[PDB]
């Protein structure tokens, strides 16, 4: 878990609103992971709306979401892998291999947002 | 004490997990007070019998889209979570059956022989699961086959103004698949799934009768969601049709899925979004309209040896009400799809009926899904036509143009007339190869425009009688040998004119 | 005008009722007794958890009157009228909200103030008193107004201190100073 | 049914009633507001809850005094049909206009149909 535990409040589509614990708010552009049998669904925090209720946009797909579902926080922008070991392989948005030559094992990772 | 007892007395006394009591009714979209634990997209059985899936899980009050009327609904009732996301029977029993959205046979040939159940959304086959396409399929419309060759796994968007035989274009494809249907191989056999959304029962009923007449109802599945039938059910109708398709594909068997028309699907989702108060996009079609369409269309594939070997072929259809392709829903779809099969209204009146305007028709997948023989013959069919289009445009003035341009003009005119297609007539590819050879090798350039129609019928007859050796070979070898081309050359010449 | 404008969203109508409690001025003592009514709501919360439950109409208003019959009468006729009003507006989720806000107005009239000295870590009690003293020996607590200085622990609010009270702070934390030091040595 | 209510609001020709019964006449039921305008035919289209429905009003809402009694027809408007409706001109309320006297009818049917 994390003290930044949020419980979904509203799934109205890609928009999924989460109700993080008071005084334990995340920051805009963070990456939330929700443990799921589909892997971890990543929701990008895009607003704070008040009293530790955020409105986040889903990155990956949604369905069967239990409203009130605990939300762990990665704490920041999605971290891809970087390296020359990212050469010659298919990678996806969250950085997962599509060629399935196993995990893109790399020395370093970097966030998606960079200045 | 007394106040706590009395409080318990006026209180519901249910935690409203698995249940919740309706509050505020109208607009065919409900709102329930309760349902604290609920899974998304789950099916909830309202205790007025009606069942409704849930699309808004807004705090404390779940916005549940009914699959029935609200006249059945009365406020304050309990809704009890079915606990099942929507699912459909899928099976080979659908062959020769009309089914409504929930799969209940509306043809009334009783319960489907359903070899499975499926889930409303089933994810598209990945990069690796597909085989690289090389599966030709021919609609029996020469212009389509030659100019925009159709393969299996690709999406080709049939677009043009409403009911200008919009239906009829699709049905032509189905009829030529008789040639494959007769054929024993399952990779040949397309189990064709025609989806009719928003369309009236009478139209569909006429269509099934036509199919029965043409005896293709057998290898046909008709998935229908008529106009009356619910808007969620209409939205759900392509995706559960798709599931039936994935099952064929998975089985290794090939199929073709017609989605006519996606435009009314968009209106349905629009209705839902505006009565779920979800933000409506451009033209009031919601922000995640693209998400629905893209997932549906990308489920089409041809599979490798990883799984099956089947291929679902898709033909999405958008009837452009305005005729405006720059509208949000056509634009979104156009980007998604691998082709456009633009039709022109003016050319319909010009006498091509159906009329296909191939200026805005593309098939990016191309002639790897085109028969080798047919690739050869229609090779410069394109060049001549392309020249004809430009030449014809200047040529209307009525001036006596330079002869080289009028060589084009004269040849080009004959080609258009040669191409002309008549409703309810599919053409055999073996007997489409001669006509395109004849034209391309210019044996019909001389033949007068007026009698091109006369010549065509006779020519086929003359070959059928005499050069029937040629026809057998075209079918048998599917690529034309030099010898066969020469033989064909002589043959065309042999029937100098009718 | 009530001491301090809340801005008054919903509960602010009840803050205007607190102005009416100053007007029929026994409503100032009515704010103490209404704090006793909030204490009754603090005994309530099994029923209060049911009270966040929607849909109690005229029967909901009658059920609220039954809870009021369990009560002794703290906040009087203004409180009874507020019970009817909140019943009429049908919301228990801004029931305690009005309570907190009425509390702010009440303790504003009393003149009590609330400060805080968020720091990275807890601070001495000697420190607590010395800052409360300091605040009294500054214009911030002009004296005539009380203070409840609460040191809060928030290591996220890095080393040093930040004192807060009014719209006035002194922030002698580490992070801000480090920031400034860095910036100029990147210039 | 003898479910009465009063008219809380009169926002256009989309009157809102506050029924006393918590049983609110179902969607597509019909209501008669008892007035010197005869009846006014309304059709419940939303229940806004709180025992306050919101009703489409088919007949004109002019002169409505707020808090005016309603009576529940109890279902979709029942038209008059018969073979003796042949040669009759009927209004929306289903009453003559050509004054070929009271509509000869045997069976009266709900306006909505499946």
């Amino acid at each position: 878990s994390t003290p930044i535990t949020g419980k979904v409040t509203a799934v109205i589509g890609a928009i999924v609103d989460v109700h993080f614990e008071q005084s334990e708010l995340p920051a805009i552009l963070n990456a939330l992971e929700i443990k799921t049998p589909q892997g971890k669904l990543v929701l990008e925090v895009a607003q704070h709306l008040g009293e530790n209720t955020v409105r986040t946009i889903a990155m990956d797909g949604t369905e069967g979401l239990v409203r009130g579902e605990k939300v762990l926080d990665t704490g920041g922008p999605i971290s891809v892998p970087v390296g020359r070991e990212t050469l010659g392989r298919i990678i996806n948005v969250i950085g997962e291999p599509i060629d399935e030559r196993g995990p893109i094992k790399s020395k370093l990772r970097k966030p998606i947002h960079a200045d | 004490s007394i106040l706590e007892e009395r409080i318990k007395g006026v209180s519901d006394e249910a935690n409203l997990n698995e249940t919740g009591r309706v509050l505020a009714v109208g607009d065919g979209i409900a709102r329930v007070f309760g349902l604290n634990n609920i899974q998304a997209e789950e099916l909830v059985e309202f205790s007025s019998g009606v069942k409704g899936m849930a699309l808004n899980l807004e705090p404390g009050q779940v916005g549940i889209v009914l699959f029935g009327s609200d006249r059945l609904v009365k406020e304050g009732e309990l809704v009890k979570r079915t606990g099942n996301i929507v699912d459909v029977p899928v099976g080979p029993g659908l062959l020769g059956r009309v089914v409504d959205a929930l799969g209940n046979p509306i043809d009334g040939k009783g319960p489907i022989d359903a070899a499975g159940r499926s889930r409303a959304q089933v994810k598209a086959p990945g990069i690796l699961p597909r085989r690289s396409v090389h599966e030709p399929v021919q609609t029996g419309l020469k212009a389509v086959d030659a100019l925009v060759p159709i393969g299996r796994g690709q999406r080709e968007l049939i677009i043009g103004d409403r009911q200008t035989g919009k239906t009829a274009v699709a049905l032509d494809t189905i009829l030529n698949q008789k040639r494959w249907n007769n054929g024993s191989d399952e990779s040949k056999k397309l189990y064709c799934v025609y989806v009719a959304v928003g369309q009236k029962r009478s139209t569909v009923a006429q269509l099934v009768q036509t199919l029965e007449q043409h005896d293709a109802m057998k290898y046909s599945i008709i998935v229908a969601a008529t106009a009356s039938e619910a808007a969620p059910l209409q939205y759900l109708a392509p995706f559960t049709a798709a599931s039936i398709g994935e099952w064929f594909r998975d089985n290794g068997k090939h199929a073709l899925i017609v989605y006519d028309d996606l435009s009314k699907q968009a209106v349905a989702y629009r209705q839902l979004s505006l009565l779920l108060r979800r933000p409506p996009g451009r033209e009031a079609y919601p922000g995640d309209v693209f998400y629905l369409h893209s997932r549906l269309l990308e489920r089409a594939a041809k599979l490798s040896e990883k799984e099956g070997s089947g291929s679902l072929t898709a033909l999405p259809v958008i009837e452009t009400q305005g005729g405006d392709v720059s509208a949000y829903i056509p634009t979104n779809v156009i980007s998604i799809t691998d082709g456009q099969i633009f039709l022109e209204a003016e050319l319909f009146y010009k006498g091509i009926r159906p009329a296909i305007n191939v200026g805005l028709s593309v098939s990016r997948v191309g002639s790897a899904a085109q028969v080798k023989a047919l690739k050869q013959v229609a090779g410069s069919l394109k060049l001549f036509l392309a020249q004809y289009r430009e030449v014809a445009a200047f040529a209307q003035f009525g001036s006596d143009l330079d002869a080289s341009t009028k060589q084009t003009l004269v040849r080009g005119e004959r080609l258009t007339q040669l191409l002309k297609q008549n409703q309810y007539s599919p053409l055999a590819t073996e007997e489409q190869v001669p006509l395109i050879y004849a034209g391309v090798n210019g044996h019909l350039d001389g033949i007068e425009l007026s009698r091109i129609g006369e010549f065509e019928s006779s020519f086929l007859s003359y070959l059928k009688s005499n050069h029937n050796e040629l026809l057998t070979e075209i079918r048998e070898k599917g690529e034309l040998s030099k010898e066969l081309l020469a033989s064909l050359k002589s043959a065309t010449e042999s029937f100098v004119a009718t | 005008p009530p001491p301090v404008r809340l801005f008054g969203v919903e509960g602010t109508y009840a803050t205007a009722l607190y102005q009416a409690a100053a007007k029929n001025s026994s409503i100032d003592a009515a704010f103490q007794s209404l704090q006793k009514v909030e204490s009754t709501v603090k005994k309530n919360p099994k029923l209060g958890h049911l009270l966040l439950n929607p849909a109690l109409s005229l029967k909901d208003r009658n059920s609220v009157i039954d809870a009021i019959v369990e009560t002794h009468k703290n906040l009087d006729g203004y409180v009874v009228n507020l019970l009817k009003v909140l019943s009429e507006n049908n919301r228990l989720g801004c029931f305690e909200k009005i309570a907190s806000d009425f509390g702010v107005l009440n303790d504003a009239h009393n003149g009590l103030l609330k400060g805080t000295v968020t720091s990275a870590e807890p601070l001495d009690p000697k420190s607590f008193k010395r800052i409360e003293k300091a605040l009294s020996a500054s214009k911030l607590v002009g004296q005539g107004k009380s203070l409840k200085l609460e040191n809060v622990v928030k290591p996220e609010i890095k080393g040093g201190l930040i004192v807060e009270l009014g719209d006035k702070t002194v922030d002698l934390s580490i992070s801000t100073k480090i920031q400034k030091l860095n910036k100029v040595l990147e210039d």
